[PDB]
């Protein structure tokens, strides 16, 4: 099976360096060039060039040509990007591969405040019948910055969670999750919601409870 | 060095249909464009590439043709897995991305699910009360809520979140929170917030009573 | 390792 796998998300201050990698396996790393592509917030992709695995001989895009640097560990089958003098115009996702991909690893470039988030959980009111199904929310308010990672059950109920982009709100974030269950399982099978700001190092948990 | 114009931005098309997307190069790419689908929170996949060759494992009903500096790609029988974005690449002379065309499914038209809660214990006695309505699983995207306090229309402290279009079943969610202070909010009674939807010919409506928990 | 494009897998 051909994989790449990307390192993990990355935050960063303006003037800063990272340095983020990608390991492949299922395919011979030197017989195929590793292309690096940048996704920034709501954006297409952008081509920002490619590496010669046989060589190590990189080729940069016009707008990526100064602060980037494409580099290899051959014995180790894993390619590596470095943005130096990091820009917050460099937050963005990051991708490697060529015909298989990597999962992207996201940057984020901020100078700002570090907060971590208040959770609540949302219950329905004391007088309210919801009929066959449930619906159960947490609200997650007031961080920076993104992201936070919100899970119902440590994971193991996702079919029916909607995760709710976040919004800025009084130069904070903002967002929300559901998850919806049936009427007759709730509250006999708990449910309870884990959110992971890294940012701030926090992870809170809040079981649902009945109003 | 060469510019390439995808269009259209954005489509939207029933399942079991067929679109077409087509790109522009600014000089002959000599049949060097490749084809890309692309999901959020996940790494791009290669469709098609030499103008019309199929990727390994890549279904035929994806499809590329062109020449010279006119290329399209199209997809048949579309299914809800196809919700993605679509992306050209030319090749022939270092790399370039077309814009992107974001794909929805238009399936049958299907009412939200509306739920309402009140503020939560922990953060009315931190001062604060947001009242939050789910409006979840319905298709289009188009919806507008209103938000009521003790039958008074409110605007200001609304904020409005949509999810991109899910995969699982084709249909879109949106979060409605309304924020107030704690002195205002137990100040009033009555909370509603109002679905208006092409799928209802009047609006959901939701409510609470404070005076009534 | 090249310029080209397409036919891994």
């Amino acid at each position: 099976q051909i994989q790449l796998v990307q390192s993990g998300p990355e935050l960063k201050k303006p003037g800063e360096t990272v340095k983020i990698s990608c390991k492949a396996s299922g395919y011979t790393f030197t017989d195929y060039s590793m292309h690096w592509v940048k996704q920034a917030p709501g954006k297409g992709l952008k081509w920002m060039g490619w590496i010669n695995t046989a060589t190590g001989e990189p080729t940069y895009a016009d707008d990526f040509k100064g602060r980037f640097a494409f580099s290899l560990e051959t014995s180790a089958s894993t390619a590596y990007l470095q943005i130096n003098n990091l820009k917050n115009e460099d937050t963005a996702t990051y991708f490697c591969g060529r015909d298989y991909w990597g999962q992207g690893t996201t940057l984020t470039v901020s100078s700002a405040k570090t907060t971590p988030p208040s959770v609540y959980p949302l219950a329905p009111g004391c007088g309210d019948t919801t009929g066959s199904s449930v619906t159960l929310g947490c609200l997650v308010k007031g961080y920076f910055p993104e992201s936070v990672t919100v899970t119902w059950n440590s994971g193991s109920l996702s079919s029916s969670v909607h995760t709710f982009p976040a919004l800025l709100q009084s130069g904070l974030y903002t967002m929300s999750s559901s998850v919806t269950v049936p009427s007759s399982t709730w509250p006999s099978q708990t449910v309870t919601c884990s959110v992971a700001h890294p940012a701030s190092s926090t992870t809170v948990d809040k079981k649902l409870e009945p109003s | 060095d060469i510019q390439m114009i995808q269009s259209p931005s954005s489509l939207s098309a029933s399942l079991g249909g067929k679109v077409t997307i087509t790109c522009k190069a600014s000089q002959d790419i000599n049949k060097y464009i490749a084809w890309f689908q692309h999901k959020p929170g996940k790494g791009p996949t290669l469709l098609i590439y030499y103008t019309s060759t199929l990727q390994p494992g890549i279904p035929s009903r994806f499809s590329g043709s062109g020449s010279g500096r006119h290329y399209s790609f199209s997809i048949s029988n579309l299914e809800p897995e196809d919700i993605a974005t679509y992306y050209c690449l030319q090749y022939d002379n270092l790399r370039t991305f077309g814009g992107g065309t974001k794909l929805e499914i238009k399936r049958a038209d299907a009412a939200p699910t509306v739920s309402i809660f009140p503020p939560s214990s922990e953060q009315l006695t931190s001062g604060g009360a947001s009242v939050v309505c789910f409006l979840n699983n319905f298709y289009p995207k188009d919806i507008n809520v209103k938000w009521k306090i003790d039958g008074s229309e409110r605007q200001n402290g609304v904020l409005n979140s949509w999810t991109d279009q899910d995969s699982k079943d084709s249909t879109y969610s949106m979060s409605s929170t309304l924020t107030l202070t704690k002195d205002e909010y137990e100040r009033h009674n009555s909370y509603t917030c109002e679905a208006t939807h092409k799928t209802s010919t009047s609006p959901i409506v939701k409510s609470f009573n404070r005076n009534e928990c | 390792s090249g310029r080209g494009k397409g036919g891994k897998g």
